[PDB]
RNA sequence: GAGAACAGAAAUCUCCAGUAGAACAAAAGGGUAAAAGCCCCCUUGAUUUUGAUUUUCAGUGUGAAUACAAACCAUGAAAGU
RNA sequence: AAGCUCGUAUCAGUUUUAUGAGGUAAAGCGAAUGAUUAGAGGUUCCGGGGUCGAAAUGACCUUGACCUAUUCUCAAACUUUAAAUAUGUAAGAAGUCCUUGUUACUUAAUUGAACGUGGACAUUUGAAUGAAGAGCUUUUAGUGGGCCAUUUUUGGUAAGC
């Protein structure tokens, strides 16, 4: 009891993307000017600040660089602590999300079955089958929030066999087609899979690709097992890796 | 389709083989190929399935399968008496480009070594993939004859953006029971590869390489 | 191990073939093969478009987006071993028989 | 009458810094040199600075027991003209060196192989040293019978006629 | 630690010392050297039928584990497991 | 509370004798573990990620890798030895010995294993002291806010915390 604010950020993932990338913001901004202490937790940090003005314009800047929510709350000591629990959106880019029904079909009538594409004070998704992209707001988001399908870690890596193209860009992505396989047995089988993606411009043959495979996968999820089987598709792709030496 | 008492078929294979050197004694080219067209999908929307259903019987035995791969593989190659090729070979073969693309038109096929396979991928530039010539891997202890009989002998179904799908079925030389058998199989791997097993195939069709008008099927 | 850093890929000859078959009849005036290059580089070198001209005044081999839109822009605007054949025989030149 | 100092192994190694046909070629030198097939050797870790990493060949080896040991021996002290120089002999009583250009050993001028290297080790004994390789009741060599360095070098010294400098 | 062309902290080979200072998926603790570690060979006992027992404990449930029985198998020259 | 089957049992908030288990006090570290703390550079010995990028002779970032040529220093999550106090079992009749019956288990077997028939062994029947009778069953009440003292302790400068 020495402080009167403290701000308490958090974010429930185990990889904590945007939650690094807001520190890179804040250590590149220098916004950290008058924090009395630091205090470390599991899944964010907490800021100290003597008076509430500068809690209050740290919350300013927050607003406008993470999609956050945050709620206030009230201390006494027999003059009153103040505490601001702001909690970041789960949901870190190039994850793998399926979107409720009604929000998918007010959203555009996009797809349910997603990659979220840029994260900004809003979150952006995109279907990588279709290039076709959505804005998500934080308030939006928490009035019934959801969770993810998978996140990067069980991202398999993937050999490009053969590319074509459809003619179709929608600015920095070209939306291609290219037959593909697995590293694990490209040498032991004749397994090729076909995927329409948004990975044609920056692909060539023979080079190794981040995707998701979903014939190979144990998912516990109503709002996956709310879908149709044959509009799933088997491979997501998402990155390419491109290592110079 | 779910099968539909087979005799249907066997008349018709019958008629084939009656249309077929007993019609016209041509020169030897037996090659009577199944076409397959299916109903009630949409390429785009539903998923690319493939395949591939290997039935021992052969119908084209004059195939060009260039193995590419080491030195061990290639004396196993001149063992098998089959057009091979070396490491410095598929070298200048990736270094001049006009040659890849007639390379895989003077070959039917390829089959690699699961040593030089993990490069085919990017050594031997794209193209081959779209004429559907990716090498098949053979290891360092398997028969390469065997290995190449199964590659003259491996069909396999593919969804492209048609829903037209002919395979070389068999041939119009003999065994008419064996013949069904493969019709059996045929049937019975494309039922099963696609969505529905048994509402989505349509259209059947035995011809015997010659334009034959003998499907009845 | 092996043949591997040989470098066929990479963009240089696959995903190649991203054209667009429409009906070819674009803006085209004056784009031939010399002014062209020239228009193009003053300072340094650079790769040419696949088949490009107006010579017929149609032209569709810019088989790119930035192919396309500078195609478009110059259409909206109005424009216009190999060493050892001689160091052998230098080398035997060099190695006169006379004096051995 | 039983202490000799015999030749117990001669071991031929090349290690390459590639990893290309330069250790078929050295597989092939050494097959012809030695009348048995050698062995290729996996690298332990990774280096990146040799551009090394780790399970892939890295140089062959090869060990020559009996008369051929002698033979391969002589003609290395051939090349080396019978010196050594007071190192190359370990506290244990073993001794090698390495040969530069082995087109000097009976190996012919091929430009489709070229030029190597080579490093050879002498590995010494005396009778009785099964005692330390057996299984059924292992022991050891007592403080009397063990090869040593003066021992080594008074005994190759006499024999080959040789010269240790310095 | 002592030796071997290029070889230079550190690439491959040879010998001596080495009670474990290594390894055994993950936390920590225990255990292990002709092995429980490393390298190979063969396999599916991660099978069937049901009772009894230990821990938490009301001596209920859930989870986990122990020792037999009646079958069918694997491995090994075998005892065994 | 109601009793029931019996009549000095074989039982005990205890000692003795015999025989197990423990790792705290004390010792000792210097016999192997001997520590946080503010600790200077050495970049292609590592580099974790984060942002862009029609992608790779690919730019932009900062915790740290590793203390490098620093030791005395000591432990409730360190070990060689190891009390006192507290703790498990035994001190016989449901026992011991001799002989030979059963079995579909077990042995190479006429061997064993378990349970027996017949016979021998009471002044002490196998240490001490005590024993208000011993054993068994059914049914039901209230309670499920506790507090204080000596000693041994944990967290908070510390408290009637
Ligand atoms: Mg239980
Ligand atoms: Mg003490
Ligand atoms: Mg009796
Ligand atoms: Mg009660
Ligand atoms: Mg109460």
């Amino acid at each position: 009891n020495t402080w009167r604010a403290t701000v308490q950020i958090r974010q429930k993932v185990p990889h904590k993307r945007t939650f690094l990338f807001l520190e890179q913001l804040i250590l590149k901004h220098n916004a950290h000017v008058d924090t009395i202490s630091i205090s470390e937790a599991k899944d964010g940090l907490d800021f100290f600040y003597a008076q509430k003005n500068h809690a209050v314009k740290m919350i300013d800047f927050l607003n406008a660089v993470v999609p956050i929510k945050h709620k206030k709350s009230e201390e006494l000591i027999s003059t009153y602590k103040f505490s601001y629990s702001v909690e970041i959106v789960p949901i870190c880019k190039d994850d793998l999300v399926v979107l409720p029904k009604k929000l998918a079909k007010s959203m555009g009538n996009i797809s349910q079955f997603v990659l979220c594409s840029k994260i900004s004070n809003t979150v952006q998704f995109m279907d990588p089958t279709t290039l076709q992209t959505a804005d998500l707001s934080p308030s939006v988001y928490w009035r019934a929030p959801f969770n993810a399908l998978a996140d990067v870690t069980q991202l398999v890596e993937f050999i490009v066999l053969d590319v074509d193209s459809t003619g179709i860009s929608r600015g920095n992505r070209v939306l291609a087609d290219i037959t593909v396989a697995r590293t694990s047995d490209l040498g032991v089988n004749d397994q090729v899979y076909y995927v329409r993606s948004h990975l044609g411009g920056i692909c060539h043959a023979g080079d190794s690709v981040m995707g998701y495979f979903i014939a190979n996968s144990n998912y516990n999820s109503d709002l996956f097992d709310g879908l149709n089987i044959d509009y799933v598709p088997d491979v997501v792709l998402v990155k390419k890796l491109y290592q110079r030496k | 389709m779910s099968k539909i008492t087979s005799s249907q078929v066997r008349e018709h294979v019958k008629e084939l083989l009656k249309y077929s050197n007993e019609t016209k004694k041509r020169n030897f080219l037996e090659t009577v190929e199944l076409q397959v067209g299916l109903k009630n999908y949409d390429p785009q929307r539903d998923k690319r399935f493939s395949g591939s259903l290997k039935l021992p019987n052969c119908p084209r035995p004059n195939m060009s399968i260039c193995i590419f791969g080491d030195a061990f593989d290639v004396d196993r190659a001149k063992s098998c008496g089959v057009d091979a090729m070396s490491v410095d070979d598929l070298k200048k073969l990736n270094k001049n480009k006009k040659l890849i693309k007639k390379l895989s038109k003077k070959y039917n096929a390829f089959i690699a070594s699961e040593v030089l396979i993990k490069q085919v991928p990017r050594l031997l530039g794209p193209q081959l993939s779209k004429a559907g010539k990716f090498p098949t891997p053979v290891s360092h202890n398997d028969d390469l004859y065997g290995k190449v009989t199964d590659v003259r002998s491996t069909i396999k179904f593919q969804l492209k953006k048609v829903l037209c799908l002919a395979v070389a079925v068999g041939n119009v030389e003999m065994e008419e029971d064996v013949l069904v058998n493969q019709i059996l199989m045929s049937v019975n791997f494309f039922v099963s590869l696609l969505k529905k097993n048994w509402q989505n195939v349509g259209s059947l069709v035995v011809k015997s390489s010659m334009g034959p008008a003998f499907r009845l099927y | 191990g092996f043949h591997n850093v040989g470098n066929i890929n990479m963009m240089a000859q696959q995903q190649m073939q991203q054209n667009r078959i429409k009906i070819s009849v674009r803006n085209w005036q004056n784009a031939t093969m010399n002014d062209l290059i020239n228009f193009i580089s003053r300072n340094a070198r650079v790769a040419v478009y696949d088949a490009h001209v107006e010579g017929p005044l149609v032209i569709g081999y810019v088989n790119s987006k930035a192919e396309a839109e500078s195609l478009m822009k110059w259409n909206g605007v109005r424009f216009a071993s190999d060493t050892i054949s001689f160091l052998r025989g230098v080398l035997l030149k060099r190695y006169d028989p006379q004096t051995k | 009458p039983m202490r000799d100092l015999k030749i117990e192994k001669l071991v031929l190694n090349i290690s390459v810094g590639e990893s290309g046909d330069r250790l078929t070629r050295a597989s092939k030198v050494l097959e012809q040199l030695s009348g048995q097939t050698p062995v290729q050797s996996k690298a332990r870790y990774t280096v990146r600075t040799f551009g090394i990493r780790r399970n892939e060949k890295i140089a062959v080896h090869v060990t020559v027991r009996g008369p051929k040991a002698e033979e391969i021996l002589e003609r290395g002290l051939k090349v080396k003209e019978y010196q050594l120089r007071d190192r190359n002999f370990s506290a244990t009583g073993n001794f090698g060196f390495g040969i530069d250009e082995h087109i000097d050993l009976g190996i012919k001028y091929d430009p489709s192989i070229g030029i190597f290297g080579m490093d050879f080790y002498v590995v010494m004994n005396r009778p009785g040293a099964r005692v330390t390789r057996r299984k059924r009741c292992k022991g050891t060599v007592g403080n009397s019978h063990k090869t040593t360095k003066e021992d080594t070098v008074s005994w190759f010294k006499q024999k080959y006629d040789a010269d240790v400098l310095d």
